[PDB]
């Protein structure tokens, strides 16, 4: 991913305000609600029967933390997403066989969650920079398919 | 296919746009053109600069079309038949672009309507926009 | 969204299929499992070997459901409500898989009915299968 | 793309029966009929208003021949598709901005055409081998997006 120094600064600044404990769970939870077939990958996670059960599910919140940490690892090394995500790509592609369109969906749900949290601060240029990041992360996750 | 609950959610949520129709529609277009620059290819003679009156004007049209879709949500192909002929027959817009605009509309609504944009309403709005997109990309005359 | 002409093409084509509906359904499933092995994960307890009586039995069920859908092409959500609950709510099939089966059905039809599989009929059948797929991947109760 | 010796033999035997003057045009023509937005990329080709107009269009047939030639070339370089198709990838992605889902669609329309022409010869194992090939070609064309 090629971000201008201005774009990188904008993304980094915003991310520093993102709640490490909650935003990942909000994004993962919304993925499960908005695109229900994704629940098939999370059988062991317990109760996903209703939007409220999903968003309050402890395992969804916990797992979401990890997911966010991986996005955070991406932001720390934008020039080597493929390397950073190699193990996760093997997991999601070779082992789990997640269709790669779903990687794009989660990235876009995260973007919606950022917009929801930050309101007018999530300007079109800030969004454009984040879209480059989540496209890069999705591509890196899908690398074993390519 | 929309559930009864989906239709309820969409009517309630879009109903809050009101006089901000032009504004939100314009913001959604601006987000699309900036985030996904390939979409600009469909508007070769537009002023697509920030704050463009032409984009503002177009935003109102899109928003009003969405208002039309909501008021005819059980019978959308017949209500949007003119818009389908424009986008599918005349402009031949690649279906991927409707996913891009739909995403930017959702981002816009999330940024402006925090209380309304619950996970359930988010899910309903996504389905609604996908349904509108299918109609606008179909040739069914 | 299907055109009136699309609906006529689909009914005419599926009519020509007739008594071979079940055989073609079984062949489409076999083509899918072989060409796209990830689809086998939805049938973990199935005998998926070549000539499997279980796949044959399932192919007939799939074909009969399509025949029902063709019969109710104007009212598919109501006609397929039970099947939608099964695939969207219970089995949670990723929508990509419906694209894969739809393709394998078209391939099966092309191989068995080449005279019937004109460009116009190909187009109408693709739209029809996409429409069925959308119904089966929607939760609309 | 790795094919078993059985798969390679089967792919080669089927391809030898392909009419190289017609099949590319049939595949391209059916792409324009079945997925009509793809016509936007071929505005200069003239009459595309009806299925009969598309299928009988000389420029569709001629162009189709080139496309088929690219598939034919790929069959001889299955272990180096990303390299072989690099120039074409730059053309379709960087210059024409074709969304990569359309590459998948054309590959699958080609498979339908082979099924149409060869019926009982186009068995499910033969199809499976060809799906590997057209997936490989589509992936290589999309490489500039990855
Ligand atoms: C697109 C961005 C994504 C990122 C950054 C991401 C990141 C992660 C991480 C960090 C883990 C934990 C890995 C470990 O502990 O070894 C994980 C596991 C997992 N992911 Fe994702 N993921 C993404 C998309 C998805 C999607 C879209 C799905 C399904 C629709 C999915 C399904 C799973 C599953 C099933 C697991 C294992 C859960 C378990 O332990 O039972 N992932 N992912
Ligand atoms: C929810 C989705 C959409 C809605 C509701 C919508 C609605 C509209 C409306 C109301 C108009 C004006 C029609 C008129 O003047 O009679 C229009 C025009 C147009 N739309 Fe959209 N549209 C949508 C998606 C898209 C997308 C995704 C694209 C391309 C990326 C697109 C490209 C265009 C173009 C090029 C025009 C004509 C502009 C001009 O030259 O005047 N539309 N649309
Ligand atoms: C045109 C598309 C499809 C049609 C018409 C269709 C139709 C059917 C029918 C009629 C049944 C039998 C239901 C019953 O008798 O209780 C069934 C079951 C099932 N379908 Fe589909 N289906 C379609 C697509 C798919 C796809 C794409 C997948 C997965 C890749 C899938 C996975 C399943 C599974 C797992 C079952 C249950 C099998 C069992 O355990 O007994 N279906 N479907
Ligand atoms: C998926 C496999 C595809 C292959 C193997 C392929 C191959 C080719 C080849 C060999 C050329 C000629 C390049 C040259 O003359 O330098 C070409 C040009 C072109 N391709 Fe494709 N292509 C594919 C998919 C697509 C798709 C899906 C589209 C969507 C519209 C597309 C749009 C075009 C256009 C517009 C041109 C230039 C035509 C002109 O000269 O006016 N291609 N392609």
């Amino acid at each position: 991913v090629h971000l201008t120094p201005e774009e990188k600064s904008a993304v980094t600044a915003l991310w520093g305000k993102v709640n490490v404990d909650e935003v990942g769970g909000e994004a993962l939870g919304r993925l499960l609600v908005v695109y229900p077939w994704t629940q098939r990958f999370f059988e062991s996670f317990g109760d996903l029967s209703t939007p409220d059960a999903v968003m309050g599910n402890p395992k969804v919140k916990a797992h979401g933390k990890k997911v966010l940490g991986a996005f955070s690892d991406g932001l720390a090394h934008l020039d080597n997403l493929k390397g950073t995500f190699a193990t996760l790509s093997e997991l999601h592609c070779d082992k789990l066989h997640v269709d790669p369109e779903n990687f794009r969906l989660l990235g876009n749900v995260l973007v919606c969650v950022l917009a929801h949290h930050f309101g007018k601060e999530f300007t079109p240029p800030v969004q454009a920079a984040y879209q480059k990041v989540v496209a890069g992360v999705a591509n890196a996750l899908a690398h074993k398919y390519h | 296919v929309l559930s009864p609950a989906d239709k309820t959610n969409v009517k309630a949520a879009w109903g809050k746009v009101g006089a901000h129709a032009g504004e939100y529609g314009a913001e959604a277009l601006e987000r699309m053109f900036l985030s996904f620059p390939t979409t600009k290819t469909y508007f070769p003679h537009f002023d697509l600069s920030h704050g463009s009156a032409q984009v503002k004007g177009h935003g109102k049209k899109v928003a009003d079309a969405l208002t039309n879709a909501v008021a005819h949500v059980d019978d959308m192909p017949n209500a949007l038949s003119a818009l389908s002929d424009l986008h599918a027959h005349k402009l031949r817009v690649d279906p991927v672009n409707f996913k891009l605009l739909s995403h930017c509309l959702l981002v816009t609504l999330a940024a402006h309507l925090p209380a309304e944009f619950t996970p359930a309403v988010h899910a309903s709005l996504d389905k609604f926009l996908a349904s509108v997109s299918t109609v606008l990309t179909s040739k069914y005359r």
